[PDB]
This record gives C-alpha cells, sequence and structure tokens, in this order.
C-alpha cells in the first residue's frame, strides 16, 4: 500500500496510509482520479485528526443516512478522554472534519458540545440580553 | 448596490420613532445618510471592524444575473440577422453537397468507423446500440449509388450513417484524419488560403459541409411529411458536436420536430408489459434509451428561443421507475444540475434542506460511479469514466458556488478554489498522448467558460494570492483548448481581456459613497451589458419589420463610462 | 328493448372514430415504396410558375377583394395595400439573386392565390384560363374540363408551389410572421385534408414561431409607441384564429397543444367554437355532462343566438352575406349537438323534434345558396363536416327507430348530398360509401332474429360496428413503423365474414 500526503495550514507535510486516510470524503473522491494540501487546519489539529481516524479504522458506525434517526446513541470512553480539550481547539476540530467531511467525528464533537450547552446552571443563563432596551425592564421587573 | 454588515437583531429606536422603513445592516443606510450615527450605533454591542467592502453580497447576487446572460445566452445562444442581406438560398445546398459527396470515398469510410467502432462507442450506444450491423446499411449506401429512385426508408438510413460520419470527422484526432484524407482540391474548390492545414481550420470546415449535407439528405426525405425515429436518432448523433452552437434556432427548430415525432408514438411507460411480444418489449427498452438521451440534449438547449419544454414529470427532491443502466445515471446528473441552476433568473433563495438533499445525492453519485471497474484497454469505458467523473466534477462546483453566495458557510471560496483546482487537473491530466481529443466535449466547454467567468469577476474585487495562482492556471489552460472550439473560443478570450480591463478602473478611480448606496463606472458598465443583451434578446423589432411597411425610427463619470464603452464594446461576442 | 341506450353510447365512440378520425384525419403510408423527390418539384413548380401570368393574377387579386372578405381579414386585415407587394413580385421576376423577406411575400401571395384559385366559380375560371398546355405538360383526357377536377390540381399544384418558397426560404432558419400567415391562408381550403400530417409539421412550426415572441396579454398601454399596439391587436387577431384552427385538428397526430365593429365578429366566432369545444370534450371519454352544464350551454347558446340575430347585411355587399352565412351556419351546427347530446344522454322530451328542427334548417341553409351568385358558399370545409355528422347520425337512428319523418328526412339528406360541388372530389366519394355501407346494415338487422343470453344481446350488427372500430385503432398505432424504423425487424360468424368480405371498411381510408 503507497501512502499519500497531506499538507496542513502551517505548511507541514503529513504521510499516512490509503486505507486510514480514505476514512475523509474529500480524499476519497481526490484520489479516485499523491498530495493534497488542507488549508485552515493547525498542524496540531490535523494530527488530532490522523490520530482519531487510526484509532477506529476498524469500527462501525450507523449508518449512512439514518443517522439523526439512530443518534442519539452514547459516545465511547476513549472519544471522550480523546476530545477533552480547551473549546478552541475543540472548535478548530469541528470545523477541520466538517471541511474533511468525516461525520461520525462530527456527531461526537457536536454530542460533546451539546452535553455542555444542555446542563449549564440557572446563573449562567440569567445574562446576555431582544433588541429593545426598555422593554427589557419590563421584562427585568419579573 | 447597497451597504452591508453584521446583520443586527431588532429595528433601530431611530427608525421607528419616526416610522420609516429601518434597512437593519449596522448602523443603516438612512442614519449614516444624515450623519446620525451616534445614536443608531450606542445602545449595545459596540463591537466595530470596517472590513471596508460592505457592497460584496449585493454583488455576488448580481453575478447570478451576469452569469445568466452572458456566459450562457449571449455568448452561445443568441443570434441577430438581417432579413434583406442574407441571400437566398438558390441552390438549396445542391452544388455543396454535390461536391461534398463526390470527395468522400469508400475504404475512407469504413476506415472511419473502423474509428467509430474503436473509441466513440459511450456516445451512439445510447442511441442505436450496436454500429457493426450498421456496416450493412453501410454497404446498403455503397450498393446504390447510380440509381435513380430511392425510398423513403433508404434516405433515412443514408441521413443516419452521415451523421454519424459528421461525428467521426469531429472527433478525430489531426494525425489520422492527415493519414486517410488530401488536401488540395477543397483548396482548389473552396478558395481559402493554400497552404490551410488541418490544424489551421480545415477540420471544422468539413464537419460543418457534412452535417449540412446530412440535412440536405433529411430535406429531400420531405422528413415533415414522414414521422419516423430517424430524424431523431440523426439529430441525438449530431447533438454532441458543435453544430447547436453554429445555427441555435436551426436548432431548437429540428429539436421541435424531433419532440413532435417523439410523442406521435403516445408511449408513456416503457417497461415491457406480461403481455406482449418480445420485438415489442425491445423496441420499448430502445425508446427508453432514446427518450432519456433526448431529455438530456432538450435540456443543453434552454433559453429564450426554444419555449416547448419536454420535461414533463422528472425530479428528485423529497425517473426512479427506470434501470440505472448508463442513461438513467447519465440523467441524473443532469437532473441535479437543473434543480441546481433554475434559481438563475430567479429571485428568491432555495432553503436548506434543498441543498443538503443536493449533497446527499452528491455523495450517493460518487460513491456508485467510483464503484465500477473496467479494463485498461477498453478505451470507451475510460471515457465514459471521464464524462461521469467531470460532470460530477461541475455540478459539486455549482453546489458550493451558490453555497458561497447565497448564504457564504464555512470556508466555500477554498472549496471552490479545490473543485476548480481538480477540473484543471481532469484537462491537464488528458493533454497527454492518445486522449487528446478528450477535450472536445461541450461540456468542457461549458464548465471552463463558468470557471474562468466567476474567477475573473472575484479577482476583479476581492484579493488573494492562491486566487491569483488559480487565474494563472485558467489562463494557461484556455490557452491550449483544442481548435475545434475555434471561433467559439477566441471570444472567451475576449470576455476575460475584458474583465482585465475592467480591475484597472476599479483601481485609477476611487469608490465613491452617498451614504446608502455606492457608485462607480464599473457598476453601471457591468448592469449596461445586460441591458444591452436583453435588448438584443426582445422580437418586437423582428416582427415589426415583417407585418409590412411598420418600419421602427427609434460629471466625467458618464464620460469615464462612455470612453469604456466607446473602447472595448460588449457587442463583439456575437457574430 | 332495453338495448337502446348503450347503443346510443356506443354512438358517440362510433362517431369519434369512423366520421372524424378516419374520414379525414387518417393517412396510411409504404415508407419502403414511397419514391423520395429527388427533383423536389424543381420541374413541377418550375412549370406552374411558367404558366400564370400578371393580369391574370391581377383579376384573381380583383375577385379576393371583392367577395372573400370574411376570410383574409382575420389573418392579414386589408388586402390592397398587398397589390404593392404584387408590383414588386413582377418586379423581382427574372432576375439572379434574391432575399430572405422577399421570398416570405412571395409565398403569402402564393398561398392568396391558392385560396383565389379555390373559391373561383367556374365561369369566371374558365373565362381565365386555358386547358391545353394543362394536358401538353400532363396528358390526360382532353374532355376533362374544369368541373371535372381540373380545379382541384390546379388548386393542389399552387398549394405546393407556395410550400416550395416556403422550403427555398429555410424556414426553419429564420422564424418570421409570414409562416404564420402563410398557414392561416391555406388552412381555409381543404389542403389540410391532403396531407394531414404535413399540416400538423407546418402547424406545430406555427406555435413554435408563436411562442418565440413571448407576448401573453395584447391590451395597448398608453405608455407605449403606437406601434406597438397596432402589432399587438394584430397579433391578438392571429393568436384567436390560429386557436380556433388548432382545434379544428384535434386527435391522435398531433400531442403538442395550445389551448367594437368587427373585432367583436371575431369574439362571437371564437366563442362559438369555444363552445363548441366545451360539448366535444365527452366524446372518447366515458363521461356523462351533468344538467347544469346543459342548460348553461343552452342560456348562453340562446344570447349568442341574440347577438347573431341582432346583426345586419346588404344584398351588394356579399361580403357581409357569407359573413351571415358563416355566423348562421355555426350557431346553428353547436346548436345541433347540443340538442344532440341532450337525446343520447338524457332524452328529453321533443329532443328529436328539437334535432329534426335544426336538421331542417341547416338543409335550408345549404339548398337556399343553389341561386346564382352564391355557389363557391358551398365550398368551405366546415359544411362538408357537419354534412358528414348529421348524415351518420340519421342513418344510425334510422337503423333503429323508424319514423316516417326521420324516413322523409333521411331521402332529403341522400338528395341533399350528391349535389354538394365537385371540389370534394374523391374525399366526396367516400361519404356516399359510408352512407351506403350503413343502407345495407339496415337489412340485416331486418332479416335476423335477436337473440337473447338474459343479460345481453348478441346479433351480427354489433360485432360489425365494434370490428369497425377495432380495425381503425389497429391502423392509428405507429408500432409498426417503430420496428420498421429501428432496425430489419354457429353462423353469425359466417354471416358478419360474408358481410365483411363484400363490404370492407377500407375503402373509406387513404
Ligand atoms: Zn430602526
Ligand atoms: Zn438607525
Amino acid at each position: 500500500t503507497s501512502n499519500v500526503v497531506l499538507v496542513s495550514g502551517e505548511g507541514e507535510r503529513f504521510t499516512v496510509d490509503k486505507k486510514i486516510a480514505e476514512r475523509s470524503l474529500l480524499l476519497k473522491n481526490y484520489l479516485n482520479d499523491i498530495v493534497m494540501p488542507v488549508p485552515n487546519v493547525r498542524s496540531s489539529v490535523l494530527q488530532k485528526v490522523i490520530e482519531w481516524a487510526e484509532h477506529h479504522r476498524d469500527s462501525n458506525f450507523p449508518d449512512e443516512d439514518d443517522d439523526d434517526s439512530r443518534k442519539s446513541a452514547p459516545v465511547d470512553s476513549w472519544d471522550r478522554e480523546f476530545l477533552k480539550v480547551d473549546q478552541e481547539m475543540l472548535y478548530e476540530i469541528i470545523l477541520a472534519a466538517n471541511y474533511l467531511n468525516i461525520k461520525p467525528l462530527l456527531d461526537a464533537g457536536c454530542k460533546v458540545v451539546a452535553e455542555m450547552i444542555r446542563g449549564r446552571s440557572p446563573e449562567e443563563i440569567r445574562r446576555t440580553f431582544d433588541f429593545t432596551p426598555e422593554e427589557e425592564a419590563a421584562i427585568r421587573r419579573e | 448596490n447597497r451597504t452591508t454588515q453584521l446583520k443586527s437583531k431588532h429595528p433601530c429606536s431611530v427608525c421607528t420613532r419616526r416610522k420609516v422603513k429601518c434597512d437593519r445592516m449596522i448602523p443603516c443606510g438612512n442614519c449614516r445618510k444624515r450623519g446620525q450615527d451616534s445614536e443608531c450605533m450606542k445602545s449595545t454591542k459596540l463591537i466595530t471592524a470596517s472590513s471596508s467592502k460592505e457592497y460584496l453580497p449585493d454583488l455576488l447576487l448580481f453575478w447570478q444575473n451576469y452569469e445568466y446572460w452572458i456566459t450562457n445566452i449571449g455568448l452561445y445562444k443568441t443570434k441577430q440577422r438581417d432579413l434583406t442581406r442574407t441571400p437566398a438560398n438558390l441552390d438549396t445546398d445542391t452544388e455543396e453537397c454535390m461536391f461534398w459527396m463526390n470527395y468522400l470515398q469508400k475504404d475512407q469510410s469504413f476506415q472511419l468507423m473502423n474509428f467509430a467502432m474503436e473509441n466513440l462507442g459511450a456516445l451512439y450506444f445510447g442511441s442505436i446500440g450496436d454500429i457493426s450491423e450498421l456496416y450493412l446499411r453501410v454497404e446498403q449506401y455503397w450498393d446504390r449509388r447510380a440509381d435513380k429512385n430511392h425510398s423513403v426508408d433508404g434516405k433515412y438510413w443514408d441521413a443516419l450513417i452521415w451523421s454519424v460520419f459528421t461525428m467521426c470527422i469531429y472527433y478525430m484526432p489531426v494525425e489520422k484524419l492527415a493519414e486517410i484524407f488530401s488536401v488540395y482540391p477543397l483548396h482548389e474548390y473552396l478558395g481559402s488560403n493554400k497552404r490551410l492545414n488541418w490544424e489551421d481550420g480545415m477540420q471544422l470546415v468539413m464537419c460543418q459541409n457534412f452535417a449540412r449535407c446530412s440535412l440536405f439528405q433529411l430535406k429531400q426525405c420531405d422528413f415533415m411529411a414522414h414521422p419516423d425515429i430517424r430524424l431523431v436518432q440523426a439529430y441525438l448523433i449530431l447533438a454532441t458536436t458543435t453544430f447547436p452552437y453554429d445555427e441555435p434556432l436551426l436548432a431548437n427548430s429540428l429539436l421541435t420536430q424531433c419532440i413532435h415525432t417523439f410523442k406521435n408514438f403516445h408511449v408513456d411507460d416503457f417497461r415491457p408489459l406480461l403481455n406482449d411480444d418480445p420485438v415489442e418489449s425491445i423496441a420499448k427498452v430502445t425508446l427508453g434509451r432514446i427518450f432519456y438521451r433526448l431529455c438530456g440534449c432538450d435540456y443543453l438547449q434552454s433559453g429564450p428561443r426554444k419555449p416547448i419544454a419536454l420535461h414533463t414529470e422528472v425530479s428528485s427532491l423529497l425517473v426512479y421507475r427506470e434501470e440505472n443502466s448508463t442513461e438513467v445515471l447519465y440523467w441524473k446528473i443532469i437532473s441535479l444540475d437543473r434543480d441546481l441552476d433554475q434559481y438563475l433568473n430567479k429571485s428568491s433563495k432555495p432553503p436548506l434542506k434543498t441543498l443538503d438533499a443536493i449533497r446527499r445525492e452528491l455523495d450517493i453519485f460518487q460513491y456508485k460511479v467510483d464503484s465500477l471497474e473496467e479494463d485498461f484497454r477498453s478505451n470507451n469505458s475510460r471515457f465514459q469514466k471521464f464524462i461521469a467523473l467531470f460532470q460530477i466534477s461541475t455540478v459539486s462546483w455549482k453546489l458550493f458556488k451558490m453555497y458561497l453566495i447565497y448564504y457564504d458557510t464555512a470556508d466555500s471560496l477554498l472549496k471552490v478554489i479545490h473543485y476548480s483546482k481538480v477540473i484543471i487537473s481532469l484537462i491537464v491530466n488528458n493533454f497527454h498522448a492518445k486522449s487528446e481529443f478528450f477535450n472536445r466535449h461541450p461540456m468542457v466547454m461549458q464548465t471552463i467558460t463558468r470557471v474562468v467567468s466567476f474567477i475573473s469577476f472575484y479577482q476583479i474585487f476581492v484579493e488573494s494570492a492562491a486566487v491569483k495562482q488559480l487565474l494563472v492556471d485558467l489562463t494557461e489552460l484556455t490557452a491550449n483548448l483544442p481548435t475545434i472550439f475555434g471561433s467559439k473560443l477566441d471570444k472567451l478570450v475576449y470576455l476575460t481581456e475584458r474583465l482585465s480591463k475592467l480591475k484597472l478602473l476599479w483601481d485609477k478611480v476611487q469608490l465613491l459613497d452617498s451614504g446608502d448606496s455606492f457608485y462607480h463606472p464599473v457598476f453601471k458598465i457591468l448592469q449596461n451589458d445586460i441591458k444591452i443583451i436583453e435588448l438584443k434578446n426582445d422580437e418586437m423589432f423582428s416582427l415589426i419589420k415583417g407585418l409590412g411597411s411598420l418600419v421602427p425610427l427609434n460629471s466625467d463619470f458618464r464620460t469615464i463610462v462612455e470612453e469604456f464603452q466607446s473602447e472595448y464594446n460588449i457587442s463583439d461576442i456575437l457574430s
């Protein structure tokens, strides 16, 4: 198996196996016509993506289009430990994957963020107010 | 071109206190006109980042209309006429086709058929099927020369084989063509320059003369007096060359004749029912193939010079009753193309669920086109692979262009650059030996015209180095497309060249302001070109000229506009 | 006697297939034996244009201007202006190079010349032309005079010359409105019955060239150049006339549908033909139009009856009498079809009396034209269609219900049929044959006892009438042409086969 070449946004040349790089559908459509560039992606982010793809190279995720019907199904512990980073790195993971068209990582990351959303304290949600300043006081009345 | 940015939820309290409409684009297009800026802004959210490009979204929405009335209609599908100077067809092309049927000889035609059987199969197989049986018909033509009485059916077979001869002459590489034919009596007859070789332009001349002699035989058939399937077959053979772009209203008239000839049969369903002749079932399957190829070559001649839509009940939103053999999946691509490009001359926005379904069908078709194996020596299967992958590339490009314009999703522009590089790669990979003529299909002219026009238009306003290198790539590619696009290719050059000059007019003159909308000569020239071509396609003047003796008789900003229109006129894209 | 209503419902279907489709709109062909015209009528149209002279053409135009107004006003209005074009014709005769627009004008005036040759009565027609070079060229019998058939021959050759000039124009490459003008000149004669599918092809060219202009509304505006208003009113004329000539050619060989002083008469004609469409949209469908629809059609028919009775005429203005004739004949024909559908679907009291009444009205309208200076009034194809419908339903109702008034009426129809003018030619003969066939179809209903199954009935006349429909529906499929185009691919029965062996149906087809 000849290996393929990805280029990050920072100019780094990554080299990886074909059968794990074909997890990203952009690379699949690109090589079914080897260097492919991936801009807007920090090099650590692309390395995290290639690590996550090499971990699940023989996994099985449901399905193709029964997705939001079969989801929700809870996420495995290795991926949640993998995505236990600060939030700017997380949004960079999600945007880079949405460029790379990897849907199961996208669903896993969105489940993490939605877990952060669905679950906030009541004291958080009492902030940031509506383009009516005067009517806000009538809302702030009670 | 209305200014905009940062859509600002509520209507502002200034515009509500005075009871006018509130353009919410921050702060207003109205408060900025008066000079009341501190009132509308300084309530909440004092976050400013003056990007100085607030003229961009309505400009990008204007690109929709400019693509629709320049790149589509006004370059390919437009032809002005002069009824008082076009000469009458007094010879009726009798001398012309007399000579250009005394030219072609027998073994030459057999070598043409050999090349056709070898290398062109994915064109005519959807129409007629086997070609070698058709050799017999060729035999019959060469059996029936010196006779003085001919059947209607025989001249129909002759018209079909001359259309296939025209497809051969169009798609042949110049070395084999120089092996087979000779040159010298063509310059003895026509009267062009006596050193014009086959790369010089005689290929296009001989191709158009063969298509004209095919139509001459169809005229000897009295083809409007006998509806038969061979008119439809000869048209679908001729509808892969540039004959849909030489005489476009003649093509529209012949296509209407073919629509009538198909609808004569009153066939609605194509699946063979349980209680029929096997001959009837074979006939209805062949009819299904010809109907889908007809719907394709009917959609690719839309516009205002052809009103009769065939297009009966065909969609792919949330056709299915068919076998995905080759022609149904060739149709589904163009159905998705129609479902995207119905929004050019509209004024509404397609929702999210539509484009998401289009993205999912795009993935399915990518999967089940790349999921086919073949033989490497099978040249025809490679060429079918080229056509299917080029079409799916073009549809992906238009999809993310519409994403970019209507909603500007995450990193849309670089995706457009990505698929543009893919299209460039698919032509440059075919620049090598033995696969040269693969760049002679009309869909590459369509896709290259769309790409170079959007990249020049986006070059004029917003600059990045990747976009500039991409434009250099496109210019390098357009410099070496094959010469059989001929004069059409030259006019595409002119259009891009005009846009290059329109960059300089963005530079040497400052953008003005009026508080609400902007003003610049480039906007007026841009919206002067669409007005000139929409004048050129209102047929009321020919109507008044035809009904009888009713003869119709009707700052330095303006100086700059009229100087640029005096030097670089739009009306040189016509002929 | 319960067999009557289902037999009446069978009459609708038999009328739709045999009378309309079969006798007029069906032409079989042999693509293997039909000679492809390598000459392309060059010798033929060359001779029929070297024959015609100049002052003869002016006399043709004089008869056209005086006595033909209510046909060409719907398309081209004034014709004296067109005199100038005629001059240009003889001014551009012996030239060596030509144009496109001049050839379109020549095609229009040749179509008008075809109409002039067609509606000319035999006296002046003999006064103009000779007969001798016609038999020097064609070589038929010298005694063949103009009433013998040379009128129809010269009419069809001038129609052929007009289509020859339209094919010199390359008319599929220069779509102008004069194609529509030449076609709506030619579509008033019986040229849509010589070559029906060629006429369908030309009509589809006309629909294409019309929708090439993109004009929906024809109402003029204050803020327009009045040249545009003149053009939009002219286009409104040509649109409604072309929709009428659409409805005259429905069926299975044309599947591309379209839907002050004298303009009110044009609106009158269109509303007549639209009510005709509203009636005859029930032939081949199995639907029964209800009573409310028939009552509304009757009330509107009374209103248009009053409006046509509110018209006027003048005995020297022969065009006014011809216009009155056409309008009254149309209103009578639609009235007859209304009460025929009354009789068949519902059988109201004195439905039959109204059928007999309007039948006598139609007979009087045709017979009263037999005076001098009123012959050519009969040469319009709507009376041919109407006579066919009337005499077929009279014979069909004669066979199964017998009455002395109806029998005298059928004798009147049969007496009237043999005195229609010669210009329908062989087509006329075929209608006679149909009537004669129905006469023999009476006799078989006489000498045979009707059987009974307890539920349904049996008689050979039923099987003969059903076999004719199935034979012509077999002749109305192009599947055999498709296969030839793709590649190289009790004594009941005895009586039925004896009658079908003697009186075949294939004589009514071309
Ligand atoms: Zn406001
Ligand atoms: Zn404001």
